[PDB]
RNA sequence: GGAUGUGUCGUCGCAUAGACAGCCAGGAGGUUGGCUUAGAAGCAGCCACCCUUCAAAGAGUGCGUAAUAGCUCACUGGUC
RNA sequence: UCCCAAAAUGUAACGGAGGCGCCCAAAGGUCACCUCAAGACGGUUGGAAAUCGUCUGUAGAGCGCAAAGGUAGAAGGUGG
């Protein structure tokens, strides 16, 4: 879980889902899992 | 582009979707004002080798040529345009520009096609047949080869203006 | 980079743009939307990594040049002149200021070259196409 | 098929750069051989649906 | 700096002549391209991006291994 | 003397550059008279400049020194 304040794309698998006032982008890969908080 | 009001007040003009332009050619110098969206859609196709009908409101068709455009800064919006009334014989000398078709022999090989003059102005274009486009080989090229003005197909009745040994396109080298 | 022979010193101001098309020596270019000062190693590190993004080509286009000598605060105190005669020179960019421009590569290729350039400047930025025609 | 190309042809190696410096330069006559000892490895027509074929090779390998 | 947060104008292209996402199915033969390297065959970099069959399959996007494989996408058909 | 000085004048700082504490019996007075720098072409101790000549040339020179202003009809250069 890298905290990131810059999170943008890095394939074709990564899909950005807003939550609780929250920038979250789930991914099949794990390596993938960026967020802002 | 149907031409509406046009006064001198750029009041409803601004707030609205409305550029100022004028038009003259050596008789009347009346003031006009275009739509911005017809304007944008226009020129960039006819751009400043092309006429338009340019009918005012209540019916008078007057035949015109874009000749300078002073787009606004901090923008991609234009605020002001020059218009041209083409006469019929020897109007005022337009600017053509260049463009390059076929792959070219020097491109292969490493180095890089480059035009030096994007924008040609030429002599004389004559009225109702005005070049809109411009045709150079470019083929013909290899590594270090100068194409001028000399080399320059005439569109038939057009005379050139700049002078005859100015590099047009080059091929520079690779790196 | 830096100029090769000029008076020192200098002095300090920002008015709008002046003299800065959109297409000038080939097709893309990348144009400032914020009036800064643009020291001469910015300038480098965006020519540079120009240079590693375009493998070959030099067909890269640098008219920003640097003429403003700014001065520099030696160490502490105050009691003594003008102070730091050589630090580092600038190039006012006002917006409407054309300071990059490239041609021969495609439109992605054009998008990456000023997107990495653009994260080395300290003020914002816009790539636009051809569509004006003042003067030639 | 190559191989082939760098026996008839005579060719040591190839080129790194086939966009400025090339190899040589064969004939027809050489590829008729090529589309009738690898038959089965070709599902083409006929005739010049088999001779446009390797043709292809040779054109990106320097020949 | 970053992002399918919303409201309101616009630039490009795709239409039942059946998209797009999803699902089922297929996926090259030249070829193990040439070259450089102990080796790198879509996927380090130099180069190209040519041909055929076909209702059709770009010597090609990501992940991988010491190279191989495989798992897919571009594209085609069908069911709503 | 410039610049700062923000278009009358004026205006500060341990703000930014550079000079003077002289010189000329002529470099004064007056009266006459001459026209520069520079480049090109062509010439011998030259082969960069210069000496000569023919063109071009609002002066891109000169005015004892610093600078600005100003000067070709002279405040440039000589003679009685
Ligand atoms: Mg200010
Ligand atoms: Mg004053
Ligand atoms: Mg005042
Ligand atoms: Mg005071």
């Amino acid at each position: 879980m890298k905290v990131r304040s810059s999170v943008k794309k890095m394939c074709d698998n990564c899909k950005v889902v807003r939550r609780h006032g929250r920038v979250l982008v789930i991914c099949s890969n794990v390596k993938h899992k960026q967020r802002q908080g | 582009m149907e031409l509406t009001a046009k006064p001198r007040t750029p009041k409803q003009k601004l707030d609205e979707s409305m550029i100022a332009a004028v038009a003259y050619n050596k008789e009347n110098n009346v003031s006009f004002a275009l739509d911005r969206k017809a304007f944008d859609r226009a020129f960039r196709q006819q751009s400043t080798t092309g006429l338009f009908d340019i009918t005012v409101e209540g019916g008078e068709t007057f035949p015109a040529l874009v000749k300078a455009v002073q787009m606004d800064k901090r923008k991609r919006a234009p605020i002001h345009v020059d218009f041209y009334m083409v006469t019929y014989g020897e109007p005022v000398e337009v600017s053509v520009p260049v463009h390059t078709t076929g792959r070219s022999q020097g491109e292969v090989q490493g180095g890089l096609v480059d035009i030096v003059v994007h924008n040609l102005q030429i002599v004389a274009p004559g009225p109702r047949r005005i070049p809109q486009e411009l045709v150079v080989d470019v083929t013909k090229m290899n590594i270090g080869d100068h194409i001028t003005a000399g080399d320059i197909k005439l569109p038939e009745g057009c005379t050139l203006a700049a002078d005859p040994e100015l590099t047009v396109v080059s091929v520079l080298p690779p790196r | 980079k830096r100029t090769k022979f000029r008076k020192q010193f200098r002095g300090r101001m920002t008015g709008d743009a002046k003299g800065g098309d959109y297409v000038a020596f080939g097709d893309y270019g990348l144009i400032a939307m914020e009036p800064a000062w643009i020291k001469s190693n910015q300038i480098e590190a965006c020519r540079i990594v120009m240079s590693r993004h375009f493998r070959r080509g030099g067909k890269i286009y640098i008219r920003i040049f640097p003429d403003k000598p700014v001065t520099k605060k030696p160490a502490e105190t105050r009691m003594g002149k003008g102070k730091g005669a050589v630090e580092y020179w600038v190039s006012v960019v006002k917006p409407g200021r054309v300071m990059f421009e490239v041609a021969g590569v495609t439109e992605e290729q054009a998008k990456e070259a000023f997107r990495l350039a653009g994260h080395k400047l300290p003020i914002q930025t816009k790539m636009v196409k051809r569509e004006v025609y003042d003067e030639a | 098929m190559s191989y082939l190309i760098r026996k008839a042809a005579g060719i040591g190696k190839g080129s790194s750069t086939p966009n400025k410096a090339k190899v040589g330069k064969l004939n027809w006559d050489q590829v008729l051989e090529i589309a009738k000892t690898k038959m089965p490895d070709l599902n083409a027509g006929s005739v010049e649906a088999a001779a446009n074929t390797v043709a292809g090779t040779a054109r990106s390998m320097g020949v």
